[PDB]
């Protein structure tokens, strides 16, 4: 079980790691998300205003 | 090398290699972008139209990494020698206009910043001036630049001053906002929100061109900008 | 016995951290998809400025 | 005997706007007869079952909303020829949850419309298509074009031939659209019905523009390189 428990801790450790890359990638979008979303809310207020 | 006098003749001699020697003129220009940290007061006293002249050149190069270089070093020389540029707005202006049309990502990153850094670097009454022509005459992205760039502007200029300029600013807002693309409207929405900031309801017999439910959506976004 | 314990609290924090990855691996490829069609939209609204001026 | 416990289930998921966790658990477990063999209870079911799952979803809860839809995405994709004679009211419901404003639902809506196209019949799906297509307000007409590129996919070439003189209406109609998300719909529905019936397509298009011809032949182009 020692040994199992050495082998398990360094699979652990890499995919802490790795999910760091994951959140940084994902966050990035959600930067370059942010540039559309004050866009789109403005096209969806001028539909509103010509319905009404 | 490292005399000042000397050193220029040689990014002079480098950087005038178009379209050829990319490494070289790169490092020529981050070599360039370095004394603009400085404030050399002996490089710019002397060498400033000539550098300019040759870096706006560059920004029509093949390559887009040397144009998104340039671009970086322009936003440089512009914030640290904004008052060399006072005869040379309009051509510093619409230069810079025309990078955002580049199908890189980079150079139009590059060249959104060096628009930013310019809106406060020109004349701020001289730097509407220049941008109400293009911005009535302009086609997408240029036009929908300029807006942006007329929006940090406006902020800059008293009320007194503001109204004045009024006559001439007014034209292209209500063209622009009658523009097919939706960019370029809600750019000219955020521009009359800033006016609309300055002199408050003074703006009301300007947008008497502007329909019901365009006026509706501009006191919306006038609303929005005021609750928070 | 010590071991044992750590063992079984490191085995659970890892199936709660692949969880939390798996979560976050669906999470980010809706946002790929969303700056996709964004970007294909982008793309189709300049090929329609260009088809106007050539014509 | 499955039909107590739906007893169960029709009696809770009639509370609209009140239980909430409780229909939550109702609906939930709706979802589990469905993947199960409980084809015992769509026999005699599925109607009452249908018409209390479409009712909820003028629900004000947009969590319960966003639930039901997902409970109707399993039922279209594992009962999908029980379908037939509620096409339309499936279709128009689930392409007015496409303009709720909350995402969870018309996220969770995307996804049922997108099953929709494969479980309903694809000669049905396209004849309840084309009238929304040409009479609808965005985003609906824009999902129902995006649904119909999906459906005329699965129709042959000699039955897409009889459907184009009602299929291309609302094409060339959506060309016009003032949204741009409506124009580029209905071009990659054009390189769908390109695709299958060829150069066949050219009379139907004599009413585009010269810049919407090329346009439209540009992305048939980039449709043939992949």
């Amino acid at each position: 079980i020692e040994s199992e428990l050495n082998s398990l801790r360094a699979d652990y450790d890499n995919l802490v790691l790795d999910y760091e890359q994951l959140r940084t990638e994902k966050e990035e979008m959600e930067l370059k998300l942010k540039e559309k979303n004050d866009l789109d809310e403005f096209e969806a207020l001028e539909r509103k205003t010509k319905k009404d | 090398s490292l005399d000042h006098s000397d050193l220029v003749a040689e990014l002079l001699k480098e950087l005038s290699n178009h379209n050829e020697r990319v490494e070289e003129r790169k490092i020529a220009l981050y070599e360039l972008m370095k004394l603009t940290q400085e404030e050399s007061f002996s490089v710019w006293d002397e060498h400033f139209k000539t550098i300019l002249l040759l870096l706006l050149e560059t920004l029509g190069d093949k390559e887009p990494t040397i144009r998104a270089l340039a671009l970086k070093v322009l936003r440089e020389i512009l914030r640290h020698q904004p008052a060399r540029f006072k005869n040379y707005a309009e051509l510093t202006v619409m230069k810079t206009l025309e990078a955002h049309k580049d199908p890189h990502k980079e150079v139009v990153r590059s060249a959104e910043e060096a628009a930013s850094v310019l809106a406060t670097s020109i004349s701020p009454e001289q730097c509407i001036k220049v941008l109400c022509p293009i911005i009535q005459t302009a086609d997408y992205p240029i036009n929908l630049a300029a807006i942006k760039m007329q929006t940090k502007v406006i902020e800059r200029v008293s009320k007194e001053t503001l109204n004045l300029l009024l006559p001439e600013i007014m034209p292209g807002l209500i063209q622009g906002y009658d523009n097919s693309e939706s960019s370029v409207r809600k750019a000219c929405v955020f521009c009359l929100v800033a006016v609309h900031a300055v002199i408050g309801d003074e703006l009301k017999p300007h947008l008497s061109q502007l329909t019901g439910s365009k006026m509706k959506l501009l006191n919306l976004y006038i609303k929005r900008a005021q609750t928070g």
